[PDB]
């Protein structure tokens, strides 16, 4: 789950423009990382695109931190 | 017969660079020469990664007004004292740049011979 | 000295905009007759408005390198380079426009 | 070459604005006595600010046109027209200012 | 104690919150003449507790409305 | 010795605004935490009044990372 993790970890740092030290497992989106929701659906479509996964806002608004991502890619 | 060849200038929005590198990583590669890219990846803060970029870019952009081939071509390097410097046959070239939270700007002159 | 003195402008476009708006009259004020066929010939607002903010900044760098808007005549060669035209002097010139702000960056060599 | 090297600062005002309202002695350590005439003789604020961040911008400039290696309140910067004396050059001087950015350029030529 | 009280005032108003001293008379409002809003009058009253080591709950920073209203409860 | 530390790491994180985590020992101002000339002459002058000291701007300059500025109070 370590290739799922540093894929997401792009995303966030290359893409949202976060520094990577700052993005952890347990690392909040609004409170850590300084991005909202919009940036989350940012980070959820582009999840869409890298996996061919479609993820609903049911599901995209159950992940408040990196691991929720996480998490949610290993589920496919 | 002038001393210098001609002055360049450009100011950009540092934004502007981050938006394009967010949607187009290979920004990177187009901009920046080998020796720009591994001074770029050197770096850890995001913010002064992009400011770096953002800074390249502006001084190479005047670079070419002052001028009057290719940007991932030309190396914009720090001398023995730290100053910016491009060199291109012909020319001692002097380069500035300063940059703020939104905005990163480069001044060009190039003298001859 | 080889160099008589340097000069430099930063301006916001807004305002150049709101003058030009509430006075047109700003134009023939700032540009040459040169410089306002330039002006009248884009169809494109913004596009005027950067010439202009441009044009200003450049007068001012100019003037600040010296030490009459009208009587500068800053253009284009055939490569779309900027110049200045000053006899006595050897004038080099290049602007940049943003958004918001623009710059003109002037230096004056002597030429005797 | 005749141009030893140039340089170019750009600063956001209300950065001044906040460093000086918070702490005063930044007046004495950015600005040299001579120029301190000129500050103190200013009795709207905001040009206070402005002359300061002005001075801020050439003081960096001048640093980034030498090339690093100085102090601030070592640097006079006077007017006649902006300049500065610096034994071994001849240094030229332009600064401009917005409502938000003041920005300054050097360009140290060789004697 | 007179006047001093006032000087001290004004020159917070001056040198933190960068209004012009010329501008700053006893009559003067801080929101209709000086520019001035709560988070403004906040650091002014700030200042004035490490000014004179007391404390001026917020109770009173909603009372003055003039620089008049500074110097006097200072007096006090 | 590691006691100063604390203090130059509260100025630098109640007073700069840069993150607790970011600020260490090797952590360069313009490379690591976003900190310019200004904040770097801000720092200084804090310094100055918490330790009855005076820190000219020869020795300011000198200053790149954090710790920089506290083996200097040391």
């Amino acid at each position: 789950a370590m290739e799922n993790f540093d894929k997401v970890k792009d995303i966030i740092v290359d893409r949202l423009g976060v520094d990577a030290d700052k993005v952890t497992e347990d690392a909040s989106f609004k409170d850590d990382l300084g991005a909202d929701s919009l940036d989350i659906a940012e980070l959820v479509m582009e999840l869409e695109d890298e996996f061919g996964t479609e993820i609903p806002d049911e599901e995209a608004e159950k992940i408040n931190t990196v691991g929720d991502a996480v998490k949610f890619i290993n589920s496919l | 017969n002038a001393m210098i060849h001609g002055i360049g200038v450009d100011l950009i929005e540092i934004d502007r660079i981050q938006a394009l590198y967010s949607k187009q990583p290979k920004l990177v590669e187009r901009i920046l020469t080998k020796n720009e890219q591994h001074k770029f990846n050197n770096f850890t803060h995001e913010q002064r990664k992009i400011e770096f970029l953002a800074g390249r870019f502006a001084t190479k952009e005047a670079f070419s007004k002052a001028l009057g081939v290719a940007f991932n071509d030309i190396d914009c390097y720090n001398d023995e004292l730290g100053k910016p410097k491009i060199d291109y046959e012909g020319f001692i070239v002097h380069v500035s740049i300063s940059h703020t939270e939104h905005y990163a700007m480069s001044q060009v002159v190039l003298e001859k011979s």
